[PDB]
């Protein structure tokens, strides 16, 4: 599925992410902007023999289980398939812990070099939410 | 720093009657809200995740729903095996808090 | 399928250092973020804390900084310091994960002069 951006920006609200941890709703939007392109079955296979997976590009060495990768750590227990939905429910329920180790939204390396010290609410103007 | 209130204090029910408990956040939390059952002598038991999302394991007759400041837990028929302590907490911001407690006394 | 245990002294003196482990079975504890939370006698719950999978570390405003938590991944346990206790440390102890869904039976941890 495609979101539009201020679709994805009402349903990232609705999912509890305005506000979560200290960061504002734009984060999230642009994130998932960056990280693929809104798009809710993105993959990515990386360097290093992981993958990364879904509109938050959640990766298989530490956050979710796709049985091909080398020291797999589970964290979000959950296998990778489940967050290639159209539904953000799960995407969102470990991208909260995610942001929840010491590192914050650091871990998303698009963020990081696309979001991060730019006006992150330009993402979310324009929209009824 | 979010202040969980939870409402009534003690609730006293016959079983097999329907009740209600509530949860207010003094700051809006979305949906960031977890509800916890704890009987005597025991550990508190996750009944209800993210305001509500169910959980295996858990009987069907709990429910819950609200987000923002607002929240509700529903239990369906009260059984005996119902009546103890339940609490709210928020996960939003850090610290984590809870709320007060509420009692599910048989009457 | 995971279990949590709770051991450590039951009394304590005023003043010194409450310590308290936390032994995981049944998945290695790399594989969550683990926390401890305190019931007070009046039916109060605190959150204290908790260690996340990079080591950073999160605890509660209310504890004043007299508080730690380390892991021990070889031993498969996780701990708890508590320094400078007083009789409102009084409270039952328990270990859990960090979304509340496995938790230890809990430790009553008594301080009192002796």
């Amino acid at each position: 599925k495609v979101f539009g951006r201020c679709e994805l920006a009402a349903a990232m609200k609705r999912h509890g992410l305005d506000n979560y941890r200290g960061y504002s709703l734009g984060n999230w939007v642009c994130a998932a902007k960056f990280e693929s392109n809104f798009n809710t079955q993105a993959t990515n296979r990386n360097t290093d023999g992981s993958t990364d997976y879904g509109i938050l590009q959640i990766n298989s060495r530490w956050w979710c289980n796709d049985g091909r990768t080398p020291g797999s750590r589970n964290l979000c227990n959950i296998p990778c398939s489940a967050l290639l939905s159209s539904d953000i429910t799960a995407s969102v329920n470990c991208a909260k812990k995610i942001v929840s180790d010491g590192n914050g939204m650091n871990a998303w390396v698009a963020w990081r070099n696309r979001c991060k010290g730019t006006d992150v609410q330009a993402w979310i103007r324009g929209c009824r939410l | 720093d979010i202040v969980l209130t939870q409402s009534p204090a003690t609730l006293s029910v016959t079983p097999g009657n329907s009740v209600s408990l509530s949860c207010r956040a003094s700051q809006s939390i979305g949906n960031n809200l977890h509800w916890y059952q704890q009987k005597s002598h025991e550990s508190p038991r996750l009944l209800i995740k993210y305001a509500s999302q169910s959980i295996s394991g858990i009987p069907s007759r709990f429910s819950g729903s609200g987000s923002g400041t607002d929240f509700t837990l529903s239990i369906n028929s009260v059984e005996t095996e119902d009546f103890g302590m339940y609490f709210c907490q928020q996960s939003n911001s850090w610290p984590y808090t809870f709320g007060g407690g509420t009692k599910l006394e048989i009457k | 399928d995971v279990q949590l245990q709770e051991s450590g002294p039951s009394l304590v003196k005023p003043s010194q250092t409450l310590s308290l482990t936390c032994s995981v079975t049944g998945d290695s504890i790399t594989s969550d973020y683990w926390s401890w939370i305190r019931k007070f006698p009046g039916n109060r719950l605190e959150y204290m804390g908790y260690v996340s999978y990079s080591g950073s570390t999160y605890y509660n405003p209310s504890l004043k900084s007299r508080i730690s938590i380390t892991r021990d991944t070889s031993k498969n346990q996780y701990y708890l310091d508590l320094n400078s206790v007083t009789t409102e440390d009084t409270a039952t102890y328990y270990c859990a994960n960090w979304a509340g869904d496995y938790w230890g039976q809990g430790t009553l941890v008594t301080v009192s002069a002796a």
